[PDB]
């Protein structure tokens, strides 16, 4: 029981992006943040998802 | 100022919790709960070794 | 609970019960987008404690005096055990220096 | 039986031992920003004390308290053909009234808009600040069109 | 009748020897007290080097016994942001540890 | 050995709720995420792969 | 040294009759060797361990 | 101290035995001097205050 | 000799969920860019079950 | 002329704010004047010359 309460939570702090309300953005979008910290994307038409 | 009243707020509790004379409110928070568990590991090294 | 063991905890006046995760709050990565965002504000201070040991107090023994009580025959049939102290004693004396 | 138990023990103290030799390194002497190395939460500083055969860590962090909601965008767009975002992925073009600001993700530190915030890229994406070069001036105050 | 001594053995030679007793033993010609042992040897004491240690103690190359100080660095700081005289690194060596 | 998986194991329900095949859209996520209790008295199973 | 300390538990009479396997049964009948040897089994086993 | 104080005074366990005092036994052996008779010796620990 | 083998196993054991809490806060709490830690290359995200 | 990451190709338009200025020039530069320089920095206007 625990630990699908623990690597469930787990998995689901992915879609979390800091919005206000904790609202879920498109996961697209989580992707594209985390390609930022990698470095500063340029790509705004957003093809190579 | 806060973040110096708030650490003369939890570097007291943290003796007071070494100690254990607040015994029955050592378990209100989090920060208190690590005193417990670094008590837990002193209490094993110190009766064990023996 | 003060006493805990897997999902079983027992409290102060000896009732058994079971456990809870402790909640928390994961932290989010804050996304590049145009909408509402909530950024931390209003900070406090904490001291959180952790514990680690570093050493062991070493303890070096004599093969020959803990066998044989320092019986003198007794040493000459010890000796045909040739190669039984050194394996106990360099292990002991090794660990110790390093 | 003896030194079975001696070697088991030396195992664990030196594995336990390496992990005080880092945080030593990188909590004490430094400051980390490795998630849950220093402690959960955001490190500031580090003490140690002296323990029954061992040490023991004060890991001081900081735990957030209140949030404020604030209207972000993600870039801007002049004339329509020019696009602009930030020059680091961790910062935040917000609105605050008639104005507009520029916050840090991890800690609201605000910033008054300077022209090097801002990095040109060669595409806009319709959902940035719809603005001419004329307005620019209301986002950033020092910009002032010279060719103009 | 003859509880365990411990001998110190440096370059195949001996050097030292840790005793429970007021005696010059093993033909050293220097004792000297420590809290919980006696310690005889040809040492010097004209000496303030360490080849083998333990704990707090350590030898030098005759087989004086010294007490090990704590070796000595310094320890880097965290520029502050203020309006005073800074002092920053200016030139530069090469060093390589093993 | 208890007290460490126990301190280990924290729990999230503000985060747990977005563990879902909606969460990630193009990203099928499906064969990693909790099951659904299949008849209550648990909040969740083994995924498709555990 | 580890290999050193195991092939010297091989000397072992381990309070059996003799060290040597072949030994009990050259000097032994069947019924009799089969308790000298199970001494040597049972020692060399915890050699091993 | 309060972390030296707090827990058991650990006397009768592991202690570092003062080896000269044992030997001239003006009194009857303590218990780490006992240890000591039999080949066991602790050694002063590492960890110097 | 049971107890040896059990002492023995949770010594692996702890060092290898020390390991296993330093992945889940670094790799999958957070994005990584110490090189070969979280996978050989350029770490995005990470899952446990 | 264009400026993008070592790490990922992410193609920049040269804004002034991207360089340095520093003592010395190295024999390897792009060799230039102010008033062409716009060739390099497209929205840099000579606000002296
Ligand atoms: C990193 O390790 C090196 C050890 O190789 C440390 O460098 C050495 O540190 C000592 C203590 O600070 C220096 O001694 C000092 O020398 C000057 C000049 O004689 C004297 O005025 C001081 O009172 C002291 O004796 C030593 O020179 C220095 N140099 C070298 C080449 O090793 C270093 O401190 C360590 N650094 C850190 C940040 O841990
Ligand atoms: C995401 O991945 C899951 C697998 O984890 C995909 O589910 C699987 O989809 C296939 C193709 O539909 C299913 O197999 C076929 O299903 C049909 C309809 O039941 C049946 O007629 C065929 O005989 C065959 O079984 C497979 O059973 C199914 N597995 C599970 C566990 O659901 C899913 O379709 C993927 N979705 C997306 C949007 O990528
Ligand atoms: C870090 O530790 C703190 C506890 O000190 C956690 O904060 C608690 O989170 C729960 C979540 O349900 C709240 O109910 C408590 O009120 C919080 N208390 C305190 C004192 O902070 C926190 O979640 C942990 N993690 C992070 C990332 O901050
Ligand atoms: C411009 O950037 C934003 C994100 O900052 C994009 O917003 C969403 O992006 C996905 C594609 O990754 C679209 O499917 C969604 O429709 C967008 N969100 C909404 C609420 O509509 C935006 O689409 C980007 N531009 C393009 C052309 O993809
Ligand atoms: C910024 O201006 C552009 C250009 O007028 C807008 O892009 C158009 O948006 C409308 C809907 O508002 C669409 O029907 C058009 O197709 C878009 N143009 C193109 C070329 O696709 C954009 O919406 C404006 N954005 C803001 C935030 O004001
Ligand atoms: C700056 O100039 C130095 C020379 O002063 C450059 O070094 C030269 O690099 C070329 C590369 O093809 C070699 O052929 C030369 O022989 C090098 N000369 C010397 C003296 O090393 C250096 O590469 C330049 N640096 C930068 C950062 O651009
Ligand atoms: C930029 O201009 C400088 C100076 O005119 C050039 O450096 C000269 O290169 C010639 C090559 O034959 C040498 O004879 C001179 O001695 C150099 N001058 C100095 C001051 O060192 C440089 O080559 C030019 N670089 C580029 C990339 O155009
Ligand atoms: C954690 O939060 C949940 C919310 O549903 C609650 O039911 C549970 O009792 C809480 N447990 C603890 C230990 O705080
Ligand atoms: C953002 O907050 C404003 C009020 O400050 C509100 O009008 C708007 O609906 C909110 N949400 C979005 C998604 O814009
Ligand atoms: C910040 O936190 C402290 C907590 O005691 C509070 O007193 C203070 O009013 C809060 N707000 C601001 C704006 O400082
Ligand atoms: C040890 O004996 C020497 C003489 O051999 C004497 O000077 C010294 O005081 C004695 N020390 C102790 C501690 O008994
Ligand atoms: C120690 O010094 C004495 C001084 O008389 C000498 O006789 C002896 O040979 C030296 N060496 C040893 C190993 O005792
Ligand atoms: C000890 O050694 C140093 C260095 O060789 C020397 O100068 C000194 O005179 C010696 N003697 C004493 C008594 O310090
Ligand atoms: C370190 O410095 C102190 C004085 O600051 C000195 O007494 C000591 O001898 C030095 N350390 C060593 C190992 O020599
Ligand atoms: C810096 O130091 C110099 C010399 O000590 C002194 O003249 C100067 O006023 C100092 N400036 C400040 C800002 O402390
Ligand atoms: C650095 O020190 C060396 C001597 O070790 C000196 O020759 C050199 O000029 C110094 N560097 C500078 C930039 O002055
Ligand atoms: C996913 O979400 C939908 C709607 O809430 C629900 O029907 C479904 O059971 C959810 N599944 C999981 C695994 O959370
Ligand atoms: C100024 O504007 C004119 C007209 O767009 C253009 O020809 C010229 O290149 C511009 N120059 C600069 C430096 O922006
Ligand atoms: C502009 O450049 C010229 C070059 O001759 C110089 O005279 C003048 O000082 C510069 N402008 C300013 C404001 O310094």
């Amino acid at each position: 029981e625990r630990m699908a309460m623990y690597t469930g939570s787990l998995i689901g702090g992915i879609a979390l992006g800091g919005l206000t309300s904790a609202a879920s953005i498109p996961f697209s979008l989580a992707i594209q943040s985390r390609l930022n910290y990698v470095a500063l994307q340029t790509d705004v038409l957003q093809e190579n998802q | 100022r806060i973040l110096a009243a708030s650490f003369n707020k939890a570097m007291t509790n943290i003796v007071d919790a070494f100690t254990g004379v607040n015994d029955a409110i050592t378990q209100t928070s989090q920060a208190l709960q690590t005193v417990a568990t670094a008590l837990n590991k002193i209490q094993d090294v110190v009766n064990q070794q023996g | 609970a003060v006493l805990t063991y897997s999902s079983f905890g027992v409290c102060a006046d000896g009732s058994i019960i079971a456990v809870q995760p402790r909640n928390v709050s994961y932290d989010s990565v804050s996304a590049i987008v145009t909408a509402n965002l909530s950024i931390p504000f209003n900070w406090t201070t904490s001291v959180q404690v952790e514990y680690l040991q570093i050493t062991s107090t070493p303890i070096v023994v004599d093969c020959s005096t803990y066998v044989c009580n320092g019986n003198v025959r007794c040493v000459e049939l010890l000796k045909q055990y040739t190669s039984a102290c050194k394996t106990i004693e360099d292990a002991l004396r090794n660990s110790a220096m390093l | 039986v003896f030194v079975s138990h001696t070697l088991t023990k030396y195992t664990e103290v030196r594995a336990s031992r390496q992990l005080a030799q880092q945080k030593v390194n990188e909590c004490v002497k430094s400051q980390s920003k490795r998630y849950g190395f220093c402690g959960n939460g955001t490190h500031i500083f580090s003490l140690v004390n002296a323990a029954p055969e061992g040490l023991v860590f004060l890991h001081t962090v900081l735990l957030p308290t209140q949030y404020k909601d604030v209207e972000a965008w993600s870039g801007l767009c002049v004339d329509g053909i020019n696009g602009y975002v930030l020059r680091q992925p961790n910062l935040a073009l917000y609105k605050e009234g008639n104005y507009y600001r520029i916050t840090s993700r991890i800690m609201f530190e605000p910033r008054i808009p300077t022209i090097a915030d801002f990095v040109q890229i060669e595409n806009c994406n319709v959902t940035f600040v719809n603005i001419s070069r004329s307005e620019l001036q209301t986002i950033v105050p020092e910009y002032i069109d010279v060719n103009k | 009748c003859n509880p365990p001594d411990q001998l110190v053995v440096y370059q195949q030679a001996v050097v030292g020897a840790m005793l429970s007793e007021n005696f010059t033993s093993y033909g050293f010609s220097n004792v000297v007290e420590m809290p919980k042992f006696f310690y005889a040897s040809n040492g010097t004491y004209n000496c303030t080097d360490a080849v083998l240690t333990y704990s707090s103690f350590g030898v030098c190359a005759d087989g004086s016994i010294i007490a090990v100080q704590p070796r000595n660095v310094s320890y880097d700081s965290v520029s502050a942001i203020v309006t005073a005289n800074l002092s920053i690194p200016f030139n530069w060596t090469t060093s390589v540890q093993v | 050995e208890s007290a460490d998986v126990s301190e280990m194991l924290t729990f999230d329900k503000k985060a747990f709720t977005l563990a879902n095949v909606s969460s990630f859209g193009d990203y099928n996520l499906s064969s990693v995420i909790p099951s659904l209790p299949r008849s209550g008295s648990r909040v969740a199973g083994r995924s498709a792969i555990e | 040294n580890s290999l050193n300390h195991l092939t010297s538990q091989l000397r072992q009479n381990f309070q059996a009759i003799s060290s040597s396997i072949q030994a009990i049964y050259d000097r032994l009948d069947p019924p009799q060797a089969d308790q000298q040897v199970d001494r040597l089994i049972t020692g060399r086993l915890a050699a091993l361990n | 101290d309060i972390l030296f104080s707090k827990l058991v005074t650990s006397g009768l366990g592991t202690v570092d035995a003062d080896y000269k005092k044992c030997t001239k036994g003006l009194s009857i052996a303590d218990l780490a001097c006992a240890q000591y008779y039999n080949g066991i010796m602790v050694l002063p620990g590492v960890a110097d205050a």
